[PDB]
């Protein structure tokens, strides 16, 4: 997509992540762990389901028969009708193809975008206590236990608490 | 030491198309083109009339197969392949226009013309039109001369539409097998029938001659019609060869008309019909039948157009 | 210590729809569907002809209500509900095709046919067509037999179009009240009229008989027409029952034709008209009338479609 | 929107900002002040007005009557005409709905985008003299008076001038 | 000390339009609307029939200019301005419907009707229809009375379609110059021709009278037709004024029909044709001719719509 | 475009860069040099050519004549046909105009996006060994010869190798 995260600087996805769309996979003294970010997942899901509701819709326009399958109508008027219907088919076939392609491009860019927004949120939380790896990972320069990781995930992490020790470990 | 960010994925994804690419794999996708047909006319909650052997135009004239449909009422009208508009061989002038009127009529209500006759016979029948012995179109009267070869007296009959809605009027011109058999029925000389409503002027001279045997009969009847407005009057000047309307038809309200060869079903509801049954779907498009009617998804040529509902799938 | 970045906002915004969401509030939005009608025909700067009591087809034949419209000229032609094409009861064969021709004609210019008659009367009138006493269609001549019951001599008359543009030719067939009154006017025997131009072949036999009283008269006149090309000739072989064209009509250029029941107004300009007046708008869509004509925004079913002209509104 | 600024990491807008679309709200020893960024505001306005001019356009295609409101046309040809017109209405009603939704999505993303571009411009100006709060604010580590704030807004701010003092206050 | 990032550019770029802006310059762009016409009918690999002086409807009746086209076969059928459907002056009832049938027929295959005559002449010719001396339409027979002024005996002839596909049947009604010349050819009295197939009922009375001289002749022949289904029978009851079909036409398969005034060319292939030649293009749109037929790009009003294939051009 | 790189914080393009769409122009002790980034160039080209293939397509729908240029059809049916064709022309003329505008907007944003992705890739490679100028240039604080520049372009550059010396030159 346009935001360079999914199939970009994040090399691939996690098949282990069944909990949500996006998430964190930490590593520390106490070992590895994985958890889903609700907020990002929900923002993508809601936007996508809102697309669906937009397209799953009731055309309340009724159309009647103008020709006859048992008793063919006069050939001249029959050919005008067929030509007109074929022309209309051409229009909707085009509309449906473009609609779905345009929508699919946007869906992919939107999911890519939410991944980027989450990534940048965390960068800002870990103001000077971390540095940017490049593969979608943050190398944390102070000691951050499982308790400390949950603080980052739940948006409660205090940068000024661990600053000096991480700052010095530069 | 580190905290990593990522996204979910499958080993295998669903292929979709974008502005830039064919067949990109995404985590999830959904179909936008309907292909599922229900092989039944889904008529739950709808006043439905299945005409079976009765032709739709036969409801106005009344051959035996249409005796139970002379004053029908409906939201949905179903024409069948076996349906026939006629008993005695013939056909309607401007037939498909009249069908389109009747399909959305909501059914018909019938009323007496009030025509009274003197100096002519009025009970002409045939073997084609069978109701325990010979009969004729229920709503029509085969007018004749009192006796064989006798003169048919030039006649004038009038009907004012005294009601608030247009009156569908129908009359028939009989084309006999011979030039002789025309003279036998209505007497010699070239016969002329004329018709005049405010927005209508036409004339009808017959044409005897041999047509092939239909229903065992080589005779034909032409049927004609106009819509007579409220307060307007229609006059029939005729010298013979005339099938006279006994009753006038009025339209009840609204309906939808379809042609089909599948069974009726009051267990499913649907508003999109074609001859092979019902399209029940909320999808915006359908690839089942371009001639589907009612309230349908738009017909498209594509079999399938998948819409991404998930991110791009990037496996390990 | 700090410098902050932000954006503007209102406490309350305008709701719009997006690909993803219904009713998202934005700072500002503008309407894309026009709903404002001007209840007038806006004809500023346009040669305009309001036909009033004159029917458009009456400009070619010339009943009294159309005497001031026999050679009109226009960019815009306005038909009115009260307009009538006829004085003596009758109607045009292929009437709506001819209307469509006349609506975009730019008006008409008339020219003498040059027909000269010998052995027949040529001044037949009626009480329906009133110009201080009895009269007849100005552009037509009611041809008759010299005296009552007299024979109408089989006649041939020809007109070559010597001009650079197609000539609209019109003739009428009279259908008298009785079989007797046809013989009185044009003599006995079945009468035949024929017509032949390079790309035209048709024939006309009358049909006497009683029609209801219109304008106090039970008689009818059928009117017919063809477009005679430059240098082509048209021949009228007729034995009676004939209303002869005195003049031929030629089309002036271009025009737009409308039907309306509202007043003309030379103070506003507009190019999009419907029967309730004028749509004046630069918006791409309109929800006023799907049958609007001229150069109009596209008709849509939606009442309103707001287009965001500001950022998303995020209040404190 | 896609760029995560408006209704994203900036928590809300300023109802006080009547001067432009985007702007700065500084805080220092001399007190609070607010001012609009012309360039960003103008780039959004111009792009949006260019959308409008594109859609407010003159269809120079003339259409004539093909049926009659006073004298109904023959029923068969009348039904073909109505069917055709209804089919065309369906097409334009669809086109107008999609056009406006597609355009509105883009307008919202575009305004969000300009906010982000402005935000990132300032980050780059204050190279190492400031750090990133996370709510759309820059905590400046050297003393920056009203004169100094105007230098940032007008793109004249010199980072090398105040570097060492801000660098040391890390 | 430093490493810089940038992008490519030209001093001068290609102007394109976007959602936001008119005439933004990009590095490269490509055209999406086709304007290049090939002034030739590109018929490489296609069974092609150029009718030249033969009118398409003339292939069914057989005037001299159509003698080499009576049983033609084609994927592509080309009508020419000089083409004429007739030798003896006349025209077809419902002509354009029949043309549309023949354009996509894939050509025609002819078969004997099997009509046999007794009591009438059957070899009527004319100077208009020339094959080394006087002749007549190859597929037709001008039926007459045995001698001048003699009675034409009321006659019945029948043809069953014994084949698996619809049979195109054609017959003609002759309208002679005088009322006298009708009696000379077929005897006195008003003549009547009738026709009846399962889904067909019509009648034909002639109309003698003077039409202008076409091909040096003031006479006309009307031509009529119906499509006779497999196993259905058609009966011709006629008392005179009749041009009898000798052969019946059957349609071979599929074809495409065009009108053109440019040369055929078997060196280029194309599927999109108009009267000025061929549109050969993979572009989705074309601004050459809105009436182009075959498999064409969509016609649009715009002359040009450039599609960006490069980034925005930002020169130094 | 939406990503603020092309005709944004990069002031202009390079007419000297004929090798690809995007690239690097380094400056050092050994002098100036210029080279194209294949990967970014190829990602933009492929996406754009994929647009083209999508639009250059074969409408396999055949349409036949319903009117006649040599023998005009009956005027009434002729006007219904013309009205219908004109209505269809209006639809396609609209579709083509919107398609190309929508596509052109996206092409420009996409090229802008790839430039941004490349820019951010390099920022991440030079983790703490460089700082961000603001004009689309990276001022490198350790000594980086032509050999060293090629390491950045080819994605082999090791930040931990030159860290301390660049870190101290802060
Ligand atoms: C089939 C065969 O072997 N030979 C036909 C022969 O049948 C046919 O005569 C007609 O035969 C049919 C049934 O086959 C009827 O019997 C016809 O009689 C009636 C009718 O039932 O239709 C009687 C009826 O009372 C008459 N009614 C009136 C009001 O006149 C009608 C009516 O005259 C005709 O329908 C008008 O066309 O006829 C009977 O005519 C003969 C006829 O030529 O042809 C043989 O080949
Ligand atoms: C209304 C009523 O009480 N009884 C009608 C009676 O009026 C009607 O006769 C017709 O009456 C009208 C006016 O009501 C005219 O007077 C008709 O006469 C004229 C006409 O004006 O049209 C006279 C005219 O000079 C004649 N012109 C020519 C060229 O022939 C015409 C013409 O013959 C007819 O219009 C042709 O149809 O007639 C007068 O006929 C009678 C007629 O049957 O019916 C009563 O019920
Ligand atoms: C042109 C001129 O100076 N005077 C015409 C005069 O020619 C015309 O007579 C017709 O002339 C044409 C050629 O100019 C033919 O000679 C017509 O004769 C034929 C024909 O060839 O068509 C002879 C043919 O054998 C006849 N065949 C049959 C089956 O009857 C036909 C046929 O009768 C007619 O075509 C039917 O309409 O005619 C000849 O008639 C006269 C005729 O009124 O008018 C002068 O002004
Ligand atoms: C208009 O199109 C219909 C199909 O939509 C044509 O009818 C079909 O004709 C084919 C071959 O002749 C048959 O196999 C089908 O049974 C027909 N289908 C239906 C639904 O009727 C019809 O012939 C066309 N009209 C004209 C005048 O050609
Ligand atoms: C085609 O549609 C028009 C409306 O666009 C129908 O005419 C309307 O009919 C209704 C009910 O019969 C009336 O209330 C209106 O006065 C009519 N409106 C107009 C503008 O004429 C018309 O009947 C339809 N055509 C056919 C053949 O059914
Ligand atoms: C329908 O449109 C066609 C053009 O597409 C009209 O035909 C043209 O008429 C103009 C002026 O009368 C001529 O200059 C052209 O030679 C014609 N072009 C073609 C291709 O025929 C036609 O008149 C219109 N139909 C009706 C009934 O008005
Ligand atoms: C992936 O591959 C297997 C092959 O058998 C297939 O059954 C499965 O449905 C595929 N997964 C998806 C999501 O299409
Ligand atoms: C994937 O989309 C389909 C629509 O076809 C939907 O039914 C389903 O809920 C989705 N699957 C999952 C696992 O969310
Ligand atoms: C039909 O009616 C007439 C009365 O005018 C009568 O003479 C005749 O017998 C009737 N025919 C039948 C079958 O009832
Ligand atoms: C018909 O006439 C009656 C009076 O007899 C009147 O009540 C009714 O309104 C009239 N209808 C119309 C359409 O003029
Ligand atoms: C917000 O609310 C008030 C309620 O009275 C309304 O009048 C006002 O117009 C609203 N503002 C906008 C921008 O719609
Ligand atoms: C908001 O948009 C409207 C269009 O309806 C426009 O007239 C007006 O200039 C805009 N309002 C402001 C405050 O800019
Ligand atoms: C009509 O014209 C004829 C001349 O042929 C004349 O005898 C008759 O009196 C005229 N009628 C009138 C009312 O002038
Ligand atoms: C009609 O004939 C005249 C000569 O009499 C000629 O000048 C003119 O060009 C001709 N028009 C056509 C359309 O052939
Ligand atoms: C730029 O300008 C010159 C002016 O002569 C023109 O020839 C050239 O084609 C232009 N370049 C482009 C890419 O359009
Ligand atoms: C620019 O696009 C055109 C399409 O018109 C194409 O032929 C050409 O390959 C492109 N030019 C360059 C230099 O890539
Ligand atoms: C036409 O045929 C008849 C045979 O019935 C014959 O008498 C006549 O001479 C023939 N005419 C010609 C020119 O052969
Ligand atoms: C026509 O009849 C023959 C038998 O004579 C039969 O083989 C054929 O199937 C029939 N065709 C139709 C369409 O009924």
């Amino acid at each position: 997509g346009l935001f360079g995260a999914i199939a970009g600087f994040i090399e691939n996805g996690w098949e282990g992540l069944i909990d949500g769309w996006y998430g964190f996979r930490h590593q520390n003294a106490q070992g590895e762990g994985t958890a889903a970010d609700y907020k990002s997942t929900q923002s993508a899901i809601d936007q996508i389901t809102g697309k669906l509701n937009r397209l799953i819709e009731k055309t309340n326009q009724q159309f009647e028969l103008i020709d006859n399958e048992f008793n063919e109508v006069e050939k001249q008027i029959g050919n005008v009708i067929n030509w007109t219907r074929d022309s209309i088919t051409e229009v909707w076939s085009y509309n449906a193809e473009l609609l779905v392609a345009m929508e699919n491009q946007h869906t992919i860019d939107l999911a890519d975008s939410e991944m980027d927004k989450l990534y940048e949120r965390v960068k800002r939380q870990l103001r000077e206590n971390a540095e940017e790896d490049g593969t979608g990972c943050f190398e944390i320069f102070h000691k951050c236990d499982d308790d400390c990781m949950a603080s980052i995930r739940n948006n409660t992490y205090d940068h000024s608490k661990y600053r000096e020790e991480a700052m010095q470990n530069r | 030491d580190k905290i990593c960010l990522g996204h979910h994925a499958l080993s295998n994804g669903t292929k979709v198309n974008t502005l830039t690419e064919r067949g990109v794999e995404v985590v999830n996708a959904t179909e936008t083109v309907e292909r599922t047909n229900i092989p039944r006319i889904c008529s739950k909650g709808k006043r439905t009339v299945d005409l079976g052997q009765c032709g739709l135009l036969g409801t106005i004239t009344g051959p035996p197969q249409c005796d139970q449909f002379l004053e029908f009422s409906a939201d949905l009208i179903i024409e069948r392949r076996e349906g026939s508009d006629v008993c005695y061989p013939g056909k309607f002038v401007n037939e498909e226009a009249l069908r389109q009127i009747l399909r959305e009529s909501g059914g018909i209500d019938k009323e007496a013309m009030g025509f009274t006759y003197s100096g002519i016979r009025t009970n002409g029948t045939t073997s084609a039109c069978r109701r325990s012995g010979s009969s004729f179109y229920a709503e029509m009267k085969w007018l004749l001369s009192n006796t064989d070869n006798a003169a048919f007296p030039q006649m004038t009959k009038s009907y004012k539409n005294t009601r608030k809605s247009p009156a569908l009027i129908v009359w028939g011109i009989h084309h006999s097998v011979s030039t002789a058999e025309q003279t036998k029925l209505y007497g010699s000389g070239n016969k002329l029938v004329t018709v005049g409503s405010s927005n209508y002027q036409q004339s009808f001279v017959p044409s005897p001659g041999a047509r092939p045997q239909v229903n065992g009969l080589s005779g034909r009847i032409d049927f004609h019609w106009l819509m007579l407005n409220p307060n307007d009057t229609v006059t029939f000047s005729f010298n013979g060869a005339f099938i006279a309307p006994d009753r006038a038809s009025f339209l009840r309200g609204k309906s939808m008309g379809i042609q089909s060869g599948v069974q009726v079903d009051a267990n499913c509801e649907g508003d999109c019909y074609h001859s092979g049954g019902t399209i029940i779907s909320n999808l915006p498009f359908q690839n089942i039948d371009s001639r589907a009617v009612g309230k349908c998804p738009r017909y498209v040529k594509q079999r399938s157009l998948l819409l991404a509902t998930g991110m791009k799938n990037v496996p390990e």
